[PDB]
RNA sequence: GUAACGGGGCUAAACCAUGCACCGAAGCUGCGGCAGCGACGCGCGUUGUUGGGUAGGGGAGCGUUCUGUAAGCCUG
């Protein structure tokens, strides 16, 4: 695949609990945690959700 | 069986003494434990940068 | 190791001569603070005082910008019960002009035993005539 | 076999419960009971 | 002589013939041991800039024993929450001698 | 008693626009130690990851008096 790469650039204390969740849902811990998924378009609805946290790498 | 209880408690209170210290602080037994709750913070909160230029 | 440090008798000192005629005075206080400081040297050590001494000469010609010279109001209370005087920039200079320049200093120096030790280096004068011609103090000309 | 040596086997043995002894054991000040209340009063307490 | 080189995260300043506490390593008592990864070096009035990982310079070491730091005592309390914990640690530490430096 | 910038002082050291650096925490990385849970195998490895905590629930220990081991052992 294309195997698309997220890390995580902010925290998540004090944050929305459909956003603490949705980074569970795709795989980011901490910050600055890197991690590898597939370009599904079932992924670009969670990363587009928590874009404002998550910085991406194509 | 009735427990004699000295010989233990003199060894706790001798244990925690801490000398050089002024006052009543080092003679009774009115001992703070701040002596102790600031270490873990100075072990951290060292200034030892050496920013002397840049 | 350690990180060397500097000792009370291992100080190299040295004196210069700061004329202040037509020089803004914040600014100048400023450099002055760095110099008594010794954080312009390359053995700062921030228990131990190694600053220059440093002269100023004419100190009754401060050249203060805008309209500071009229509204500048100095304030000190003496103590007692409705005891708050002040004093204008304007008549400052004609009373006691070095003060001007003494306290704007202190007042960026730091506080405590060695604050004072670091103020009592620096001399200033009203003049532009010095006798410490005896201590060979290079002038900083700037 | 000597009456050093035997030993009973593990679960069949256990500490019971010892209140208020310091802070360390987790049963501190207040023993288990809660903050003050009829509960917390000792033999007061609500019946069957 | 003297130059620097960085083990176990530490950067480190060494003399020929000098010892220093380092981090606990994996070698016997009296093994040798070779530090190539050096940042720079100087002989006096030649001072050798480094790019990251100079190429040549090595420092010779021979690990002399291994131990146990001080002891600290940890201490975390908490006012009027009925909270108290207590701790203690010691560091484990292998000291070296410095046998040549060679550029 | 200045006292509606924390202070000194600032005519920019203030406000607007764009730009590259830098300091900055117990955040994150580098290096050493300790412990719980999972996976995989054969008691032991190699990996994942967790380890702030009041009321409170669960686990495992140190130490004091006394009975047996003990008419044994240490001790003028």
């Amino acid at each position: 695949a294309k195997t698309i790469k997220i890390t995580q650039t902010r925290s998540a204390i004090g944050r929305l609990p459909k956003h603490k969740a949705t980074l569970l849902g795709l795989g980011l811990r901490r910050i600055g945690h890197t991690v590898e998924r597939e370009d599904t378009p079932a992924i670009r609805g969670m990363i587009n959700a928590v874009s404002f946290m998550v910085k991406v790498e194509e | 069986a009735r427990v004699k209880r000295g010989v233990i408690a003199r060894a706790r209170h001798k244990k925690i003494l801490k000398q050089a210290k002024g006052y009543y602080g080092a003679r009774s037994r009115v001992y703070r434990v701040a002596f102790q709750a600031v270490i873990k913070a100075g072990q951290y909160a060292y200034r030892d940068r050496r920013q002397r230029k840049r | 190791m350690k990180t060397f440090t500097a000792k009370p008798e291992t100080v190299k000192r040295d004196w210069y001569v700061v004329d202040a005629t037509g020089k803004t005075l914040g600014r100048l206080a400023t450099e002055l603070a760095r110099r008594l400081r010794g954080k312009h040297k390359a053995e700062y050590t921030p228990h131990v005082d190694t600053g220059d001494y440093i002269i100023v000469l004419n100190a009754d010609k401060v050249a203060v910008t805008g309209n500071k010279r009229t509204d500048k109001v100095y304030y000190h209370h003496t103590g007692h019960i409705g005891g708050i005087k002040q004093a204008t920039f304007e008549e400052m200079i004609a009373r006691r002009p070095e003060r001007v320049i003494e306290i704007a200093v202190k007042g960026m120096l730091p506080k405590g035993p060695l604050g004072r030790a670091m103020f009592r280096k620096l001399k200033v004068y009203a003049g532009n005539e010095h006798n410490h011609a005896a201590q060979q103090p290079q002038v900083l000309d700037i | 076999m000597r009456l050093n040596t035997l030993s009973p086997a593990e679960g069949s043995k256990k500490a019971g419960k010892r209140l208020g002894r310091g802070i360390g054991s987790g049963l501190g000040k207040t023993g288990g009971r809660g903050h003050k209340g009829q509960k917390s009063r000792s033999g007061g307490g609500v019946r069957r | 002589m003297y130059a620097v080189f960085q083990s176990g995260g530490k950067q480190h300043r060494v003399s020929e013939g000098q010892t220093v506490r380092l981090e606990k390593l994996d070698i016997a008592t009296g093994e040798t041991v070779e530090f190539a990864e050096v940042l720079m070096i100087a002989n006096g009035e030649e001072v050798k800039i480094g790019v990251p990982f100079v190429d040549g310079g090595v420092i010779k070491a021979e690990v002399v024993a291994h131990g146990r730091g001080e002891k600290v005592k940890i201490v975390k309390f908490r006012r009027r929450k009925h909270y108290r914990k207590q701790q203690g640690h010691r560091q484990w530490f292998t000291d070296v001698k410095i046998t040549g430096i060679s550029a």
